[PDB]
């Protein structure tokens, strides 16, 4: 038997109606054994090595890829060189949108200053009691939920000065 | 797909020169058994730069 | 012939022997398939399509 | 970046929390182009061909191909000239559960008598309202909800007397 295209773009619907519980998380705060030449992920884990810390997803929405003149009045999200364009979910089987767009930023010290290398995803995490904030190191955390989505980075570094506007296009079925 | 290839091994004092058709093992064979693989630890640790070195 | 299947046990060990039937050139061999007969070295008879002997017992 | 094997376990998980509105559904009543070779699986299909109606689910669950000696202890699931075994939402992610079994009985007349070549399960149908029973034609059915799984087949036939069974086991990413 088979499951469909449209399957697809309900579980990319599924993850986006979870958003309210999605949060980034940015780990690997020591080097490499080389820093241009990072070791390979492990799509079977539940947690970052060296946890920085968790903010929770600034956007999260479907896409699909952009085109003109039928886009020109939407809003268009651009990273790796490509270009997309964003679909809300009722619309989502009427558009074909199976691809989610997540992003989050953090500026300078609301989590801890120093290097970061593991870029990656929580969803179903549970704050302590007595905190609201959208910035949480570990300390913070009741529950951390499910780590999705991760890779593993060349480093950067930060301060005030730098925004860490991480973002990742996913896709639950990339070979349909 | 940057990648590395890790760890056959063999020790020996005699010269060998591979031809176009040789296999992995001939080193043994074309030294009359004057040497030795290197031990099971060369392939297991030799694959990351740590602290256990092997002799 | 040894086997050079690199990283294998059985490497440049002996196996199976090959049968090997080269081809010769004779004059008046019996035991020879003819191709050709000659008469004071001129050539006696010629063909030049593909020779099938059952094919000449249907045609003839 | 592509998906990871524990969000299929969390896609699997939210197709098993909606049972209660799964529906098998049977379709096709007249002959394909060749009885001998159903047409290719073309997943980009709204709803099956000349529907003959929806049944409610029977058996919605996650599972996984069966392992000795640890599943020596257990039931079996026989599917695929293959062996399967059960697993609840709470193991799903320890187990590696990301598969999905799906089995569906029409009991004789609850639907309308004759021949059938399409198969799927829907999720999310609605029936008008007075209508509580688990059988439903497509003129009982306020909305059809959405078509999940499907597959195409050479004819089977049906009678008052005959109990007509139909199943599947599914993944999110159908070939991962």
């Amino acid at each position: 038997a088979i499951a469909t295209y449209n399957s697809h773009v309900e579980l990319a619907k599924y993850l986006v109606s979870k958003a309210d519980s999605v949060y980034l998380t940015i780990g690997k705060s020591t080097p490499w054994s080389n820093e241009t030449n990072p070791p390979q992920p492990d799509e079977n884990a539940t947690v970052l090595q060296e946890v920085i810390g968790y903010k929770k997803a600034t956007k999260v929405t479907l896409v699909r890829p952009s085109k003109s003149p039928e886009d020109d009045n939407k809003n268009l999200i651009s990273y790796g060189n490509k270009s997309w364009v964003e679909v809300t979910p009722e619309n989502a089987k009427a558009e074909g949108a199976k691809w989610v767009y997540l992003e989050s930023s953090i500026v300078g010290d609301e989590l801890p200053l120093g290097t970061y290398r593991q870029v990656g995803f929580v969803m179903d995490l549970v704050a302590k009691s007595g905190i609201s904030k959208f910035n949480l190191v570990p300390s913070e955390v009741e529950s951390t939920g499910t780590l999705l989505f991760f890779d593993n980075k060349q480093f950067q570094n930060r301060s005030e000065q730098t925004t860490a506007k991480e973002r990742f296009i996913v896709e639950v079925d990339p070979n349909s | 797909f940057y990648g590395h290839i890790n760890m056959y091994g063999y020790v020996t004092s005699y010269v060998y020169n591979p031809g176009m058709t040789s296999s992995v093992n001939q080193i043994s064979a074309s030294t009359e058994g004057r040497g030795q693989e290197v031990p099971t630890d060369y392939y297991m640790y030799t694959s990351t730069k740590n602290n256990n070195t092997v002799e | 012939l040894l086997d050079q299947t690199s990283g294998v046990p059985s490497y440049f060990s002996k196996g199976a022997d090959r049968l090997e039937e080269k081809m010769s050139l004779t004059v008046n061999d019996p035991t020879s398939a003819t191709i050709y007969t000659f008469m004071d070295g001129d050539l006696y008879i010629q063909s030049t399509n593909a020779e099938m002997d059952k094919i000449n017992k249907v045609l003839a």
